RNA sequence: AAGCAGCUUUACAGAUCAAUGGCGGAGGGAGGUCAACAUCAAGAACUGUGGGCCUUUGCCUAUAGAACUUAUAACGAACAUGGUUCUUGCCUUUUACCAGAACCAUCCGGGUGUUGUCUCCAUAGAAACAGGUAAAGCUGUCCGUUACUGUGGGCUUGCCAUAUUUUUUGGAACUUUUC
């Protein structure tokens, strides 16, 4: 599908990502996988009541994550065109 | 369907029209195919024989280009006493690379460099040899429950099942044969501008011919040279032509009569014209 | 007169994609990577980035109505008036394009077209250089010839990933007519050899390594995209990649299942036959012969593909590259086939640590790039850079330094300050197009772009390098200068015709050196230029650019020549002496191992996974005592006291005043190495440079006194004239290189070429390949370069085009030249070659008046002699003996 | 007899390229492979005193599958009465 | 399907989330496709770090639904 | 590549049989050794449109379309002639000439695009109406099926496995403070 497509298009693109436990992580993006198992590198950490952390590394389940946001510039993507 | 009409340009045919036609053709066709046959033999090496006043063997020979070659200047540089002499520096050197060989190289243009080693194998001896098949002088090639997927998946094209048609053995021929046999489409010329032997001068004549025909050859190419060498563009804004601006007059008419009364009409008409 | 340009940003062809994209891909270092693409000659490798550059272009005004159709290449990358003319790449070039794997992740990639031919192998070192991985495109009806071979080896050691396109499959069956099994059988030997030459990777189409392509029909595929494309629609989902996992390799199947062994009752082929080339051959054999309609139903039964209604009026050739293109679609599975193989992990740190000295990572700070050449792209001067580290805009000032320089500079900068560096300032930045420069404001890290304003600072390479911090310039690494394959042995001596117009030539000279990598210009002491260049193409290539593009003035040229090289054959009171006796110096000479010899020209010491690079050959002494006793067999004493191995030669302190005061050695030592540099590059015979000569260092004597002043500028001048008395005394020879040729001739005409090889000197055939599958053969020969003029168009007017060599200068094969160096009575014919008793003497006296060294009024033999430089007493007791002539 | 004569060189063809062959045999039969491109011309010298006209043409049409009378009787001693 | 991609991180010192609450940290060995993930020399963190700390096993394995995100700390 | 479902049509039985919405229609098709007028060698080259600067031109930027010819470069896969000038040859004067060059032309032809004419073949109109250009449903009004079903064809479709850890066969439910 497209929006899983899309998301290899956010590779190495700053990219956010909402957890369904409430979390927001912020940050690099080193790998994608199908499922949409992400994982982030330099990611700042927002955890559900707002504390703010910062790590090196992060691996999340695709299960886990609500919403990914990418870079705008996506939008015009060539794959996305209907024809 | 061949024509587009009786205005006569534009012809189209098919695959077997077109292999018959080449097969009556075989007297006056190229019947070369490599262009590596015309390695020193190419315009643009007929162009450096005449600027640089060399004659390859086959090929004509031109006044020279720069006739104040006379001079000699003194210097050290090309003195005997400096020179290795390994190897003679053949003219054909000199042709193929202008730019090295020879010192003063002007008005030259640069020739081609090979085409790749063109290995195309035809058959001729037998019609029942198949489109495919190993040929002679080809050398060999010496060397050496788990999954299953739903039976009647085929390959894409396993429906049909020839590979070869009766016309893929003439399609291969008419895809590596010489302008315009390979093309099967293209439009009407005019009678004299379809020249039928030209590519006969165009190729080495032979080691058998005598030397009365071998100044033929050269007399044709030296023709040929001076032709490509000077183009003469037409202009654009000749659009008066002589039959045309006759037509619109009222003083002349217009009929269909057979050729040798045409040609008997002309001879009393020149004849009158003159007495 | 120079390029077919587009000049104007207006008529810059517009992109499928948005083009604004692709810039802000590059602001990502893993999404770009740099491909080059090389390959023996005319493998179609200009032809594939003409389906590259259409593919991503959605109108060309430079593509005309034969192009569109099949009747004529399209050579968008070869650019060049000069390269239209010859009909080949002479320059490299290149386009960065964005493209979409199968996968759909769009990723920008740079490509560039090195030349096949292999006299411009030094501009595919650029593009090795370049490159993040090779795509080494194969001609199938040649196969793995031996100039193949070199590419694979050297993508081996520039820690380069390696991809194979097998070109010209119509060949396979429009050309050769093989029968489908045999065709496998071709395409599966050809797999084979090149499995053999990359020891460490297995190259399969199951790998994803290879991708077959037939690029005049402008079709590429892997076995992966084929599948995925017209086989994943049958199959389940979970069954595509164990599926495509049998398809090559000797499996065959009927009725739903796999079997190695073939199936009983049934004519079987393998699979990949089966699947992959049965229906390709009935590809050929129905837009060729089938009828239209009868063929357009099959096309939208099978392809799911509609013919057009113009489409069906096509000639032959046109229709049936319009059909291959409709069947295989844009060429995503060659793009997908190099995004699989490159790993940045594995090889990234390894290229910047051969390119330049193994070191820790630079930090990101550093604005840090190499710059590969100096391009004459379509009227400019543009710099080939490509950026390791940092982010460079217009208008920029950067420290450039010429990457001679960076041998001292990286040795000074261990340090157990200022105006370091010439600093130019970024002018303009474009990206390379082909036919056009896009410019862009900035550039960022890994990419490749084009620069104004930084050729003026170089010759033939440099690094571009802006630091922000002094403690950080302690930690940057310069790059070394850049390996081209061949070494350059051909002379031409050009004079200028008018005297008056020398000036310009000089200009023009130091304005060939930067854009021709491969050409050594000196000058010589009597005005005359010496140009060394690969071969007769290469200079042809040369004079042209010299005559017509930069120097619009005429000049003399003289014959071809080849540089020589000098040595010895025996060891050998042996002293030298000075005009003021207080220097005396003893030398003697010997001949090198040959196997010594031989691997001192592979740039590496040493035997069996131990090697030691040249360049820190001198950091590791214990180490380098360790492999000169092992390896070969030195003495202990002769392994420690080796000081300097300058190119091809060697250095060794044997003296007693070592075991007294090596102090007092040691103060003066690296002006005695100076004055060996000093000597090894200008012999004793010819001025010729010398070439596998083991000099010992017998004695050394010091004045009675010490003038730090005096003594150092006297030493230079007389050790140049030592080595000079040991190499003479030693039974001097002259070398000479040798081509060797790889012949490709149709076999009935082998006797032609046997006879030919014996109407020269020096020549001999060592091995004679049948090329399978082919009625050609290769024959792998040599010939000295001396003997090699017009050596290419002797063999194809006698085999009348049916044959073709080429010349190249890759091992570095100095052979002895036949003659006695010293004979006085040896007979020279004018304007004859000289006999082979004879050629050793001829080689030296001309090559002595071309210097001015020996002069005479005709031919007045003052021969290369031990007496201008030993005193005449010591000459004269040396008749009496027998021992100098 | 061509026809049936390429269809013996392919499939002695197929035993090279498509099977496993021992060594020494292996490059006598493709240097028959070799004279095949060389035109069999070191194949075809001999004593051709008579004229195809004055050999009368007894071209013995037997085959290797009968039985052929193993006419050894007639190389011993017997007693002409004739 | 496909696998995940955990290959750097192995031998690796990681801390893990695993559903509600709970935070395991400990060396990981072995990966499959569920994401089920095994790791040795476990600890189960808490807001005490010394104290509240307790080991769990030599050998612990984890079902891959359970969890939420995987975070390694090293290099 | 079958079937089912979706989509598009379709011979349609239809809902409406209103206002609608889509696609087509508001003066043919093939031709002609027919014509006229444009156009056909140049920063690798074109034109229209929008925006900004200077003050129309020009530049920059955004956008739409590019017939024919051209890369071993040229409408022509073909190939003549003449003029001037220079340099030759022939060697009684001129003309005719010899055979290179440079610059110019002439002539035999050619492509393409519009428009007109001519010939042959045509007939559903709803081809009804009103405006206007150098061109047309160019626009408005409009009419044919028709916008929502079922049968019959085609696919820009499903991913062919539909409950057992990353999606759609449930870790859900319940109670408490603040405001
Ligand atoms: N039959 C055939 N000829 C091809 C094919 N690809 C290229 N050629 C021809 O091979 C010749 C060389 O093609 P190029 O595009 O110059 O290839 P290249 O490798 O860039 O060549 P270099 O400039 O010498 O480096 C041309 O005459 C092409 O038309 C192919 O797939 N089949
Ligand atoms: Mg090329
Ligand atoms: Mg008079």
């Amino acid at each position: 599908g497209i929006p899983v497509k899309l998301l290899n298009e956010a590779q190495g693109h700053i990219v956010s990502l909402e957890l369904t436990t409430g979390a927001t992580y912020r940050g690099k993006l080193v790998e994608s996988e199908d499922s949409m198992n992400v994982q982030l590198r330099d990611v700042i950490a927002t955890e559900p009541q707002g504390a703010v952390t910062h790590m090196d590394q992060i691996f999340v389940r695709g299960s886990q994550i609500k919403f990914i946001v990418v870079p705008d510039l996506l939008k015009n993507a060539p794959l996305f065109k209907k024809n | 369907k061949k024509v587009n009409g009786t205005s006569y340009k534009k012809w189209s045919f098919d695959l077997p029209e077109m292999s018959n036609l080449y097969r009556l053709s075989t007297p006056l066709r190229d019947e070369v195919t490599d262009k590596n046959y015309y390695y020193l033999f190419d315009k643009k090496s007929f162009f450096n024989g005449k600027a640089l006043n060399n004659a390859i063997p086959g090929g004509p020979k031109f006044e020279p280009l720069y006739p104040r070659e006379e001079e000699e200047d003194y210097n050290e540089f090309n003195s005997i006493d400096r020179v290795i002499f390994r190897v003679p520096i053949r003219s054909e050197y000199k042709v193929a690379f202008p730019h090295l060989y020879n010192s003063r190289p002007r008005s030259v243009r640069i020739p081609w460099y090979n085409n790749p080693v063109s290995c195309i194998i035809q058959n001729d001896e037998e019609y029942d040899t198949p489109a495919l098949f190993f040929d002679p002088s080809l050398n060999p090639i010496p060397h050496f429950g788990d999954f299953t997927l739903p039976e009647d998946f085929a390959p894409l094209l396993a429906e049909e099942e020839e590979l070869i048609l009766p016309n893929t053995k003439d399609a291969m021929s008419l895809y590596h044969s010489p302008f315009p046999f390979n093309r099967t489409k293209g439009k009407m010329v005019r009678a004299q501008d379809v020249a039928l032997a030209k590519k006969w001068f165009l190729q080495h004549p032979d080691e058998e011919y005598p030397v009365k025909v071998k100044v033929s050859y050269q007399k044709l190419l030296k023709n040929y040279v001076l032709n490509e060498l000077h183009p003469t563009l037409p202009t654009n804004h000749n659009k008066t032509k002589l039959l045309k601006s006759l037509k619109n007059t009222k003083y002349f008419q217009q009929t269909t009569i057979d050729w040798v009364e045409a040609g008997l009409q002309l001879c009393r008409q020149g004849h009158n014209m003159l007495n | 007169e120079h390029t077919i340009f587009t000049q104007l940003k207006k008529n810059i062809p517009k992109t499928r994609y948005n083009r604004d994209y692709m810039l802000s891909m590059a602001n990502i270092p893993e999404r770009i990577i740099n491909v080059g693409v090389i390959g023996p000659l005319h493998s179609g490798k200009t032809s594939l980035m003409d389906l590259l550059v259409i593919d991503s272009h959605k109108r060309i005004p430079d593509m005309s109505k034969n192009v569109e159709l099949g009747w004529k290449p399209l050579r968008y990358l070869d650019n060049l008036k000069q390269e239209i003319d010859r009909g080949l790449s002479i320059k490299l070039n290149g386009s960065t394009l964005l493209c979409t794997d199968l996968e759909s992740k769009s990723r920008m990639i740079n490509f560039l077209d090195a030349p096949g031919h292999v006299n411009f192998m030094d501009e595919t070192a650029v593009a090795l250089a370049a490159s993040d991985l090779v795509l080494i495109v194969i001609d199938v009806v040649e196969g793995v010839t031996f100039v193949v071979e070199q590419l694979i080896k050297q993508s081996i050691k520039n820690n380069v990933a390696m991809c194979f396109v097998i070109n010209k499959l119509d060949r396979l069956i429009l050309d050769l007519k093989l029968p489908p099994m045999d065709a496998y059988l071709k395409l599966n030997h050809i797999i084979a050899n090149i499995n053999s030459f990359t020891k460490g990777n297995v190259f399969s189409p199951i790998d994803n390594n290879i991708i077959f392509a037939s690029t005049k029909l402008g079709f590429t595929f892997t076995i992966k995209e084929f599948v995925s494309y017209y086989y994943a629609h049958s199959i389940p989902s979970s069954k595509i990649d164990d599926f495509t996992t049998r398809l090559w390799g000797s499996v065959y199947y009927h009725k739903g299942n796999f079997r190695t062994k073939p199936f009983e009752n049934v004519e079987k082929y393998p699979t990949f036959v089966e699947f992959i080339l049965i229906p390709l051959y009935k590809i050929f054999s129905y837009a060729l012969s089938m009828e239209k309609d009868k063929l357009k139903n099959l096309l939208r039964s099978n392809f799911r593909v509609n013919l057009s209604q113009e489409a069906l009026q096509y000639d032959p050739q046109p229709f049936l590259k319009h059909v291959l293109q409709l069947i295989f679609r844009q060429q995503t599975g060659l793009v997908d086939a190099i995004t699989r193989c490159y790993q940045p992990f594995e090889l990234f740190d390894n290229k910047t640590a051969h390119l330049s000295i193994p070191g820790k990572s630079t930090p990101e700070g550093t604005l840090w790039a190499h710059v590969l050449k100096t391009v004459d792209y379509g009227g400019a001067e543009w710099s080939l850079v490509r950026i390791y580290s940092g982010l460079l805009k217009r208008g920029d000032t950067v420290r450039i330094l010429d990457t001679s320089q960076s041998e001292s500079r990286q040795k000074r900068q261990l340090h157990d300050e200022d105006d370091e560096t010439p600093s130019c300032e970024v002018e303009e930045i474009g990206l390379l197009g082909g036919r056009y420069v896009y410019p862009v404001h900035e550039a960022h890290k890994g990419q490749i772009v084009l620069i104004k304003g930084i050729s003026s600072a170089y010759i033939k390479s440099a690094t571009l390098y802006s630091v922000k911090s002094k403690e950080d310039m302690k930690q940057l690494k310069f790059f070394k200068p850049l390996d081209y394959i061949t070494e350059a042995v051909f002379k031409i001596v050009l004079q200028p015709l008018l005297p008056r117009e020398l000036p310009k030539l000089l200009d023009a000279l130091n304005k060939i050196s930067k854009y021709y990598p491969g050409v050594i210009i000196k000058v010589e002491e009597s005005g005359e230029h010496v140009i060394l260049g690969n071969g007769e193409l290469y200079m042809d290539c040369l004079l042209y650019d010299l005559r017509a593009s930069y120097a619009k003035i005429e000049i003399k040229i003289s014959d071809p020549l080849t540089v020589f090289s000098e040595s010895c054959s025996n060891e050998s009171s042996r002293l030298g002496e000075e005009n003021l006796p207080g220097l005396s110096i003893s030398v003697a000479a010997e001949p090198m191992d040959s196997k010594m010899i031989q691997d001192l020209s592979r740039n590496t010491l040493g035997k069996g996974q131990n090697c030691l690079d040249i360049d820190g050959i001198m950091d590791n002494p214990r180490k380098l005592s360790k492999i000169l006793r092992t390896e070969y067999g030195w003495d202990s004493l002769a392994s420690r006291n080796v000081w300097s191995f300058y190119n091809g030669n060697v250095l060794i302190n044997d003296t007693l005043p070592d075991e007294i005061s090596p102090e007092l050695l040691s103060k003066y030592k690296e002006q005695i190495i100076q004055g060996f540099y000093w000597a090894v590059k200008e012999g004793p015979l010819a001025e010729e440079p010398i070439y596998g000569v083991q000099y010992k260092l017998l004695s050394i004597s010091v004045p009675s006194d010490v003038n730090i002043d005096v003594m150092k500028s006297q030493i230079i001048p007389l050790m140049k004239k030592a080595c000079y008395v040991g190499l003479l005394t030693a039974i001097p020879i002259l070398l000479e290189p040798i081509y060797e040729v790889d012949i490709t001739v149709h076999a009935p005409l082998l006797p032609i070429v046997e006879e030919l090889m014996k109407k020269r000197r020096g020549s001999r055939i060592y091995k004679t390949i049948k090329v399978a599958g082919t009625p050609l053969l290769e024959v792998r020969g040599q010939v000295p370069v001396i003997e090699s003029a017009g050596f290419e168009t002797d063999l194809r007017l006698s085999t009348n085009g049916l044959g073709m060599c080429q010349l190249y200068f890759w091992h570095k094969i100095w052979r002895k030249v036949p003659g006695d160096v010293l004979d006085k009575d040896a007979f020279i014919p004018k304007l004859k070659p000289a006999p082979i008793n004879s050629l050793s003497r001829d080689f030296v006296m001309k090559t002595r008046r071309r210097k001015g060294i020996s002069t005479g009024g005709f031919m007045s033999n003052d021969g290369p002699t031990l007496e201008k430089y030993i005193s005449a007493e010591l000459y004269a007791q040396l008749r009496e003996n027998g021992l100098v002539p | 007899s061509k026809k049936t004569h390429d269809m013996i060189w392919e499939k002695l063809r197929y035993i090279l390229q498509t099977q496993e062959l021992s060594s020494t045999l292996r490059e006598s039969l493709e240097t028959l492979f070799e004279i095949r491109q060389k035109d069999y011309k070191s194949g075809s010298q001999g004593l051709f005193i008579l004229d195809p006209t004055s050999y009368t043409v007894h071209t013995h049409s037997y085959i290797v599958s009968d039985e052929d009378e193993a006419n050894k009787e007639l190389g011993n001693f017997e007693k002409c009465e004739n | 399907v496909s696998t995940p991609e955990l290959k750097k991180y192995m031998d690796k010192k990681i801390l893990l989330n695993i559903n509600g609450s709970r935070k395991v940290a400990g060396i990981l060995r072995g990966y499959d496709i569920f994401l089920n993930v095994v790791l040795d020399d476990a600890m189960e963190i808490n807001g005490e770090d010394p104290a509240n700390n307790h080991q769990l096993g030599l050998q612990t394995v984890i079902r891959g639904n359970s969890i939420i995100s995987l975070e390694a700390l090293d290099a």
